[PDB]
RNA sequence: CUUGAGUCUCGUAGAGGGGGGUAGAAUUCCAGGUGUAGCGGUGAAAUGCGUAGAGAUCUGGAGGAAUACCGGUGGCGAAGGCGGCCCCCUGGACGAAGACUGACGCUCAGGUGCGAAAGCGUGGGGAGCAAACAGGAUUAGAUACCCUGGUAGUCCACGCCGUAAACGAUGUCGACUUGGAGGUUGUGCCCUUGAGGCGUGGCUUCCGGAGCUAACGCGUUAAGUCGACCGCCUGGGGAGUAC
């Protein structure tokens, strides 16, 4: 769950390139955000099982394109899960 | 904030106690950076069956841009007031660049389709005037 | 069952076509049964097939119209 | 030349443009019966997408206690 | 019936009706058209059958 | 590397979900009027309802459940399934065009969640229908079909094992691909070719060559051809029973 300018916010200093929609780093980000305002939909709608598919959905792939950003370099991917704040 | 539509409807007897009630619902949402997009007065309308027992009621059109939280607030005001006796309410929405769209079906709804459960005569002397070249 | 009407005090006009709301008609399949979710379109295909009838005279108008016969 | 001879809802872009309101109850009328229900695309001359929007109208018109619903008022 | 309702109400001095119907049975044109030649005036005919929008359950007789 | 795969912009339809609200219609029930002896249920009634005032008709009040039309082999959802109207929040899909990333992909034992109905523990609720229970009828009998009567149940909130002709009977995913017509629906361009057409992209109903094909048929969305992975069978009963 996202607004549309607060999508655009996240590219806007994230991103490979002008005008990148698609690096790995930035598709992750605009997941977590998804992530965390979803799970607190899901909070108190408590029977969305369409939501709850739909968050399982996005978690599953952020989990997949942190594992081609650690199977690119460590580093990097180590870095994004500091920037994002993700887990203990 | 969102474009909105409201219509409400208040008793035959407050048809002529309505006009400070429009003041205060523009002042409210004018207070709130919104804007009358349109403002259009139905009258007394009969009804196809008594609402509390009495076969007509006296209906408004707002139509506005303003912040979702006067929407809100001013939806359930209505539904907690005894003297607004029914109300719809939409989402996204704007006027017609047209001027009193409604109020020419308005005028079609007082006239053929309804099923005039109290006499036409008394609740067709209420709101906008039905001037149909402009409409 | 009679509705309201242009007809002349019906029932001296022998109009059968329309004049009923559910007295044999299409809404009493539910009304006076069970609630049932699929049965009212699946309950056409098999009553149709029971009732052959009807059924075969229509599809002799058709398959003779379709060979350039009739 | 241009332009053709259109037919009823079809060919054009300045009829049925946006969706069927409830708040034009004036063209509403024009599409009940004498029970106050609604008429099919068969017999409206329109297709499937007009005539969601026309039954939509129609029942918020009848729930605002404007339009005939039954053959029976009071 | 219809005739022995028009009896029944004979006293009253009634003789203008007009006509409301309701229910599944037959009773509904030969009891007006009897009522209409036996000294009565039928003059309108309207339905007041009651449909619902919905509603509750209907009963099984039969296994129908 | 961008072609597979993924992502945003942008166009767009939807009974997709969760939370709340609302209007009118009706079956029921209560009170009372009016009226007066009938009513009801079946093949027949009987049981049952009435004169202690029924039925029918009028008006006031009360409850709980459900949305007639629209409606389509239509539209949407992972499937299970999803149908009155309003708001709030919300997953998924599809599509003319813009780009972007740079094979990031695919399946999947085990695992984890969902999973019609019936069910059951918990609390609430009790209009309607109706297991159970009670009575009636029928019949040779009738513990049944049939009728009179009717509790639980359903419906609401919370929690639990989960099963189904979970029969679109065809594991998931992909490429390859005879033809045609209907519906539905996104779109560029234009004489809206006439009718909007036409290409184009998505879904789906129907038909069908060839192929496949014990057979019905199926049949390019194959019951086809080909690949990866994963599940099932191996005569019948004992038996998904036992332990």
């Amino acid at each position: 769950s996202l607004s549309t300018e607060a999508t655009a916010k996240i590219v806007s200093e994230f991103g490979r390139d002008a005008n990148d929609t698609g690096s790995t780093e930035v598709q992750v980000a605009l997941l977590t955000a998804q992530i965390n305002h979803l799970q607190g939909h899901f909070a108190e709608h408590k029977k969305d099982h369409h939501s709850r598919r739909g968050l399982l959905r996005m978690v599953s792939q952020r989990r997949k394109l942190l594992d081609y950003l650690k199977r690119k370099d460590v580093a990097r991917y180590t870095r994004l899960i500091e920037r994002l704040g993700l887990r203990r | 904030m969102r474009h909105y539509e409201i219509v409400f409807m208040v008793h035959p007897d407050q048809s002529e106690q309505v006009p400070g009630m429009i003041e205060r619902y523009t002042a409210a949402i004018t207070g709130a950076e919104g804007k009358i997009h349109r403002l259009e007065d139905w009258g007394r309308r009969q009804l196809a069956y008594p609402i509390n027992k009495l076969h007509k009621a006296h209906y408004v059109l707002m139509n506005v841009e303003a912040p979702q939280e006067v929407i809100d607030e001013l939806e359930t005001t209505f539904r907690f007031n005894d003297a607004v006796i029914r109300s719809m309410v939409m989402r996204t929405k704007h006027a017609v660049t047209e001027a009193s769209p409604m109020v020419k079906a308005k005028d079609e709804r007082r006239e053929r389709r309804d099923d005039f459960a109290n006499e036409t005569a008394d609740d067709a002397e209420a709101g906008d005037s039905e001037e149909e070249e402009e409409e | 069952p009679v509705i309201k009407v242009r007809e002349n005090e019906p029932f001296d006009v022998a109009l059968r076509r329309f004049k009923r709301s559910c007295e044999k008609a299409g809404v009493l399949a539910e009304v006076r049964r069970r609630e049932f979710y699929e049965k009212p379109t699946t309950e056409r295909k098999r009553a149709k097939a029971s009732a052959v009838k009807r059924h075969a005279k229509k599809l002799a108008r058709e398959n003779a119209r379709r060979t350039r016969l009739y | 030349a241009r332009y053709f001879r259109r037919r009823k809802f079809c060919r054009f872009t300045a009829e049925g443009v946006q969706e069927i309101d409830y708040k034009d109850i004036a063209t509403l009328k024009n599409y009940i019966t004498e029970s106050g229900k609604i008429v099919p695309s068969r017999i409206t001359g329109t297709r499937a997408k007009y005539q969601r929007q026309l039954a939509r109208a129609i029942k918020r018109a009848r729930y605002l206690s404007l339009l005939p619903y039954t053959d029976r008022h009071q | 019936a219809a005739e022995r309702c028009a009896d029944a109400v004979k006293e009253y001095g009634i003789k203008n009706l007009e006509v409301m119907v309701k229910g599944p049975g037959p009773g509904r044109e030969s009891t007006i058209r009897a009522l209409n030649a036996a000294g009565f005036r039928i003059t309108n005919i309207t339905d007041v059958t009651p449909i619902p929008h919905n509603g509750c359950r209907p009963p099984k007789k039969r296994r129908v």
